[PDB]
This record gives structure tokens, sequence and C-alpha cells, in this order.
């Protein structure tokens, strides 16, 4: 996620499970960048599609 | 301690839909293995993957035809 912001890049697609790992962090971190936790690859299929198909 | 790297003790596994939980005893003392299984639609070939022994082919073909005895 740091390379992510560090790039300028602030929203994110992460794995479900890992929704624990998020909290030796500082607000810095957390807030500028906006994470869509899912568990399966349909949800991240999903989101990354810009068109139907 | 921070937080729970797993779940509690494994009746909260939930069974999954085709893997299956293997005991292998390894070098680094027995730990498991899950040994996973894709079940992909096709013609009727095999492959098999990751660092396999062919041992576990052939327990394969054992429990494959052990199979074939009993698709009825």
């Amino acid at each position: 996620l740091l390379a992510a912001h560090q790039a300028g890049i602030h929203k994110i697609v992460l794995p479900k499970d890992n929704e624990a790992q998020l909290e030796e962090l500082p607000k810095e971190v957390l807030e500028g960048l906006e994470i869509k936790l899912v568990e399966d690859v349909g949800e991240v299929l999903e989101y990354l599609l810009l068109p139907e198909p | 301690l921070g937080i729970p790297r797993y779940r509690p003790d494994k009746a909260e596994t939930e069974p999954q839909v085709g893997t299956a939980q293997g005991l292998a005893w390894t070098p680094v003392g027995g730990t498991l293995l899950t040994i996973e299984v894709a079940a992909v639609p096709g013609s009727g070939k095999l492959s098999l993957t990751g660092q396999l022994g062919e041992v576990m082919k052939e327990s394969a073909q054992a429990a494959l035809t052990y199979l074939r005895a009993h698709t009825q």
C-alpha cells in the first residue's frame, strides 16, 4: 500500500482475509488510501473492468 | 498480542468444496498439507502441478481407478 500511495495511487483492491493486517499504521496511510477488501476473484474482476464484458 | 492470525480451533473451518486436508510428514517435523484440486471442464485429460513426486502421480492413478470402480 505504501508503494501505491507514494505513486499517488489511492484506490486499492485487497483480500478480505487481509482485513486483519490493517492496524499497525497511522491515519496517514489509512485515509489517503481507500481500500475495497474482497474475498473472491469475481469481486475484483467486477471492480477493475471499465466496460461490461 | 494483536489480531488473531488464525481463527480458533478448527471446527470453524466450514468445509471447502473439494480440497482435502492431508497429513504430511516433513523434515521440519510433520505438518499439514491441504492438497488442492481444481476440477475443470475439458475433455478428460490429466495434468499434475506443484513440485510433486511421481509417487503422488501414481497414488492419483490408484485412487483414480478406484474411483473408476465406483462411478456407479
